[PDB]
């Protein structure tokens, strides 16, 4: 629950203890970048970004890396939406309901499922476009990911071409596996099974499955 | 890029991975090939009872590399001095450091980087011999080449005949002793345990083979004309050591409070350092008193020492005794054949402890129903 004040917006960083071996430098990398970031409005707004570092790292069992934040009205929570309007969460709930068996459902958000970290790789971007802030966040990301990958023994990257080399951008032979964007066309979540292998290498590492049903709203 | 096929391969790995212990051959060969494939896709696929002081650190350093199947310790002077472990991929260079981090005695690792495989000579071992400073009697100069899982072993020595005059004990720890063979020429000679001493047929006032080395000199195994059966040796040495020591494990130990200790153990009570404390603890314990009452001093003082049921009797029925006040003061075995049985000599060497606990239980049983 520790805090540090930073140079620019939002001026405050409230990190859980699991994130303390890195917060030291995250401030260093931020003060020399933010002055540029905030020259334009962004989404999620500056009051977000690091929301998901107050969450623990020891309770976590898989992490899901969506390279990008929502180009139109995000909330600082990856794939999240209050009225189930956005496509990524839509298709994710679809291909999960496909295996669970219940298809009558209020809403969905991937955060509360125990063992999953919903993660962005670029912590924000300009409004209406994507990857427009890759020049700022790069080492920030690299650092967050080195930290997060030795807590969780799995990696599911969303993106067939963007997570193309990250094997070399991580130095621990973690179980890194690549997937495809479901919001993308050719119906890529129709041609890939993305789960049902999660609680399998969560098996061979002698560990508990993932509770894919708890994220449903009713 | 992930399909159902990989799923099938990993499912077979799953099923037979912990049947690998005793699978059938095709399973083991399939596993050799699927550890192969999955590693690039799924990245995961005459020693005796060592008490726990060492087994805890063993359990930790065996987590350093799962190629580690055992640890190799040299037992010396009542110390477990590790030298390496049977690892399959991890060179022991981290392993002796680890074992040092976990409370395992390691040696003075002074390893000369060898380029061309060679065997050490006069200096080549002597100088390392000074640099080592082995307060432990380890005489194997072995060098690990990194890049292998074996060693290069060098040791040179002589042997001759030494004239023993008598045999001794020598305290090494808490209540523990060793034999130091004393020679007619005023020199002391070492041995490993009691059984090394036995196997030797060691006696007094004669010459025997001894392996003489510069830093240590060790009483050489036996090779001569053996007509003196084992039991005779056992009896002789048991008398020679004295009536105050029994044999615990590889070593001796004086008879003492350990009697009260074991006894308090057997009757589910508190430690009692003196005998009247004991009688009190029994007397206030109606159940313990009432479960003594039905018993005999003999059955009880042999159950507190775990002799099995019977061969104890083949022993007892082979000696004569000396009793006053229903209390053993002396005894002596007269037929030596039974000692040639293994299960018999373990009881014989461990006797004076039994005598003492017998006198004690006699006394408490007297004073209790007094």
């Amino acid at each position: 629950m520790n805090s540090v004040t930073i140079s620019h917006a939002p001026y405050t960083i409230t990190y859980h203890d699991d994130w303390e071996p890195v917060m030291s430098q995250l401030v260093e990398f931020y003060n020399e970048v933010a002055s540029w970031l905030l020259r334009d409005e962004t989404s999620p707004i500056p009051d977000k970004f690091f929301i998901q570092l107050k969450q623990p790292l020891r309770n976590k069992r898989v992490c899901v890396c969506g390279i990008d934040p929502y180009p139109k009205d995000g909330t600082g929570v990856p794939f999240e939406s209050p009225n189930f309007t956005k496509k990524s969460i839509k298709e994710i709930a679809s291909s999960i309901s496909r295996l669970t068996g219940v298809i009558d459902y209020k809403g969905y958000n991937l955060n509360i499922i125990d063992g999953v970290i919903p993660w962005n790789y670029y912590l924000s971007c300009k409004l209406g476009e994507t990857k427009s802030h890759a020049i700022y966040w790069d080492k920030i990301s690299k650092l967050l990911l080195q930290h997060i990958t030795k807590h969780v023994s799995v990696l599911y990257c969303l993106g067939k071409t963007d997570f193309s080399n990250i094997r070399a951008k991580l130095e621990s032979p973690v179980t890194t596996i690549v997937g495809y964007h479901p919001a993308a066309r050719d119906h890529q979540f129709e041609k890939d099974r993305s789960f049902e292998i999660i609680n399998v290498l969560l098996e061979l590492d002698n560990k508990t499955p993932i509770n894919w049903a708890q994220g449903f709203i009713y | 890029m992930t399909s159902s096929a990989d799923l099938t391969n990993l499912k077979e790995l799953l099923s037979l991975y912990k049947s690998l212990r005793f699978s059938d051959s095709v399973a083991i060969e399939k596993y050799n090939s699927l550890v192969e494939w999955g590693t690039s896709t799924y990245w995961k696929i005459n020693s005796f009872q060592i008490p726990d002081e060492i087994r805890s650190a063993c359990n930790k350093v065996l987590d350093s590399d799962n190629g580690i199947d055992f640890l190799r310790f040299v037992l010396l002077n009542n110390r477990w001095i590790m030298e390496d472990a049977i690892s399959k991929y991890q060179s022991p260079v981290n392993i002796f450091k680890l074992a040092s981090e976990y409370g395992l005695n390691i040696p003075n690792y002074l390893e000369i980087e060898i380029e061309e495989d060679t065997l050490f000579d006069d200096e080549l071992y002597s100088i390392m011999e000074r640099s080592f400073d082995d307060t432990f009697p380890k005489i194997s100069i072995s060098y690990i080449k990194l890049g292998e899982l074996k060693r290069q072993v060098v040791d040179f020595f002589k042997f001759s005949f030494m004239y023993i005059e008598s045999i001794k004990v020598d305290r090494i720890g808490d209540n523990i002793f060793i034999p130091s063979v004393i020679t007619k020429s005023g020199k002391k000679i070492l041995v490993k345990d009691v059984d090394h001493l036995i196997r030797s047929k060691v006696r007094e006032h004669t010459f025997v083979k001894v392996k003489k080395k510069n830093t240590f000199s060790i009483l050489y195994d036996y090779d001569g004309n053996g007509t003196e059966t084992r039991g005779e040796v056992i009896k002789r040495i048991i008398d020679t050591i004295g009536r105050d020591y029994y044999v615990n494990g590889k070593y001796f130990s004086k008879v003492g409070i350990a009697g009260l200790k074991q006894l308090t153990n057997k009757l589910d009570i508190n430690e009692c350092a003196t005998v009247d404390e004991l009688v009190d603890e029994i007397n206030k314990s109606g159940t313990v008193k009432r479960k003594i009452k039905n018993q005999s001093v003999f059955d009880l003082s042999r159950e507190c020492l775990g002799y099995p049921e019977a061969d104890f009797i083949t022993l007892v029925n082979n000696m004569r005794f000396k009793i006053e006040n229903c209390k053993v003061v002396n005894f002596n075995i007269e037929n030596t054949n039974c000692l040639n049985n293994p299960s018999i000599e373990t009881i014989y060497g461990n006797f004076n402890q039994f005598v003492s606990i017998f006198n004690t239980v006699t006394d408490v049983k007297k004073r209790l129903f007094e």
